[PDB]
């Protein structure tokens, strides 16, 4: 198993921590959910720290990168908009999973931080 | 259950196979999508990279369009081979299959307007040279290039399905001593004497890691010249001392080159780290030639003059040698 | 269209896949031509080398020889199945 | 991407010095354009020297060749003739590109350097 910590929450930077059996849970994705809207893909991010995914709505302004050394994902924000606001989510996923922008296909997930803008 | 049957052989007859869609009209649109699952070893001896994926054309056909039955059907393995499908080849692989276990893993998926959507699932061993000669901090491009094989682009166009996002599945490649910095994807059109034929390009770039050549190639042949110094700080008096110093010093890094040489791919031209062994090679044979040149003076034919000057010129030569180096080539 | 389809099927009657053409006359000319696409490996070891390329063979057949339809038929791998092609 | 500069415009020489990636684009060959005419093929040589290509109505009078000293193709024209004026230019050719003899299939074109004699 693997346990995720996020934290953190205009440069704001937010970190997901993992521990446990993180290498059986390579890719790692970020997720929001806004107030009544569902959870929704921001991003994810691969092992060996190369080959990120954004979303269309978020992919320029958002950055998302990796060191393995601490087991930890950084997820940087340059501009915020006010329909930014909501709880996000950092969620790992298996190597034989499927697709990244469905959240049943992830594992585990963590408890979630809230930003406000 | 016989009304899918009957309507699917009727949707078989009056049809031919050897001529595209729209013989005499504009030419046919394919649109490909390529799935990645894996890159298996990338191999420097064979300048060439194995890849696994599916890959998905999707077209119009008219000839194979039906009224009625609101369910798209699928064709499996039999009647599959009874339609025509593009003549899409890679370039430039080397060889290459398509997985037959437990069943062909081919789909063909016909919609009611027509449409044309067929799966593969694809292992191929592509081309990909490399340019060594920065080794082992080279960054290379790998590509695989799709063409139509006896159509040009009068006849078929190829492009990419969803744009960028054609390709999908490039975060899943955990390659062990290469990390994917960027992929691209293009398209063009190659002109050959017949004509123009489409062609379509996935390239990647890939970077070396180079921790493994810090941990057993670099640091093993620093502290090997550091140790050949210790001559000059020896007493001069000491032959045996000294001599066995530096022949062993000298024995040592051959063996390291011979067993690294051995151990790497085989790569039969020039490198960015033979020329750092040879260096390094040099540097303790002229620690050797330091000494015979000290016996011969003083002692055969308040320290001694020669020694006094290696001590300082030995480092600084070998600290501008690793400046140079690290400068040229990273 | 229908019309090419029904050349090519009267083409593909009257043939006899195990004749060359000019059984009798005298011998066909077939024209060869080859594009290297690269070499591969080259072995001391095995004495030999691997080469990849497009072979192109041009010869003439009147069995198969129509009219009516100007244009070049580009047909698909299948139909040389049904014609002889040179033991190269 | 890679930048081409000529220079050197009896025996007439002829520099293309390329800079950038070079690797990724083996093959260099040269065109001439007279006033009024199109572009046309004169020769080509490949990434490791040698296997040099020629036109037919300038065989056996021009001859290409490279040292890769600076990354130099040198064209060493030969045998000046009044109808071998033009603008030469040399230009690169990636590893699968198609056919030598076809503008459209070099990617990089140099400035361009005027022969007038
Ligand atoms: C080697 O490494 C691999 C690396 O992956 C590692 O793999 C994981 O192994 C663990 C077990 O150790 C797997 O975990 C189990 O997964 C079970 C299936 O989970 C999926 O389906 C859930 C729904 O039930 C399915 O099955 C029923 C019939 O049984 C069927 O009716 C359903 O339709 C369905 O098919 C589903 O809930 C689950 O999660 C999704 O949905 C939940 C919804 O709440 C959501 O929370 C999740 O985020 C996710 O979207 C998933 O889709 C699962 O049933 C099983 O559950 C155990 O615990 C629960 C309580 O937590 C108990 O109720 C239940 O009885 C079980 O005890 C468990 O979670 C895990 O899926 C593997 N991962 C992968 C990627 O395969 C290996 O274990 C390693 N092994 C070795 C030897 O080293
Ligand atoms: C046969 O299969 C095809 C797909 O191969 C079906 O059509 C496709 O259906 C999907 C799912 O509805 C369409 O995708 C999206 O649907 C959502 C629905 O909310 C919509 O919001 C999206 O914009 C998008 O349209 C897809 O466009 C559609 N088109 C294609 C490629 O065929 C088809 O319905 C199936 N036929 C039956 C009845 O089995
Ligand atoms: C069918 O193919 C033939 C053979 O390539 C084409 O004819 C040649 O066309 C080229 C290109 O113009 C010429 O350089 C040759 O001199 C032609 N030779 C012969 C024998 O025809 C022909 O044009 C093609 N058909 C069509 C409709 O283009
Ligand atoms: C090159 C390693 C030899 C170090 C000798 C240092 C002697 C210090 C004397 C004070
Ligand atoms: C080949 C490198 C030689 C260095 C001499 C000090
Ligand atoms: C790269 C470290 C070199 C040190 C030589 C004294």
């Amino acid at each position: 198993q693997v346990q995720l910590v996020e934290s953190g929450g205009g440069s704001l930077r937010l970190s997901c921590a993992a521990s446990g059996h993180t290498f059986n849970y390579p890719i790692m994705g970020w997720f929001r959910q806004a107030p009544g809207k569902e959870r929704e893909f921001v991003g994810a991010i691969s092992w060996s720290g190369g080959s990120t995914s954004y979303a269309d709505s978020v992919k320029d302004r958002f950055t998302i990168s990796r060191d393995n050394a601490k087991n930890t994902v950084y997820l940087e924000m340059n501009n915020l908009k006010p329909e930014d606001t909501a709880v996000y989510y950092c969620a790992a996923k298996g190597r034989y999973s499927g697709g990244l922008y469905y959240p049943t296909n992830y594992d585990y997930w963590g408890q979630g931080t809230q930003v406000t803008v | 259950m016989s009304f899918v049957k009957e309507t699917v052989d009727k949707l078989l007859k009056g049809y031919d196979i050897r001529l595209r869609p729209d013989f005499g009209g504009p030419p046919v649109c394919v649109g490909m999508n390529i799935d990645i699952a894996s890159i298996d070893m990338v191999s420097e001896v064979n300048m060439d990279y194995t890849l696994t994926m599916y890959f998905q054309q999707y077209w119009r056909d008219k000839r194979l369009a039906y009224s009625g039955i609101p369910l798209n059907l699928t064709l499996d393995n039999r009647v599959a081979d009874q339609l025509w499908v593009p003549d899409t080849y890679f370039l430039n692989d080397k060889k290459s299959f398509v997985h037959g276990v437990t069943v062909k893993n081919r789909m063909i998926r016909l919609h009611p307007d027509g449409t044309v959507l067929y799966g593969l699932r694809i292992t191929t061993t592509a081309a990909c040279m490399m340019d060594l000669r920065r080794y082992p901090l080279d960054e290379q491009n790998c590509t695989l290039e799709i063409e139509s094989y006896g159509y040009t682009t009068d006849d078929i166009e190829f492009y990419w399905r969803g744009g960028d996002k054609a390709v999908t599945g490039v975060e899943r490649i955990e390659l062990p001593q290469f990390s994917i910095v960027e992929h691209r994807l293009v398209s063009r059109n190659v002109v050959f004497a017949t004509g123009a034929y489409p062609r379509l390009s996935l390239s990647f770039r890939l970077k070396r890691n180079i921790g493994y050549f810090i941990l057993q190639t670099y640091m093993p042949s620093i502290l090997i010249t550091i140790l050949s110094w210790v001559s000059f700080w020896i007493n001069y008096d000491a032959s045996a001392a000294r001599v066995a110093l530096g022949i062993t010093t000298v024995l040592t890094m051959t063996t390291i080159n011979t067993h690294l040489r051995e151990t790497l791919p085989k790569i039969p031209y020039v490198k960015a780290i033979d020329m750092y062994l040879m260096g390094c090679f040099v540097f303790v044979f002229l620690a050797l030639l330091e000494y015979a040149f000290v016996n011969y003076i003083f002692f055969g034919r308040d320290v001694n003059a020669i020694d006094r000057w290696s001590r300082i010129v030995f480092p600084f030569t070998f600290s501008l040698f690793n400046l140079v180096y690290w400068l040229y080539y990273v």
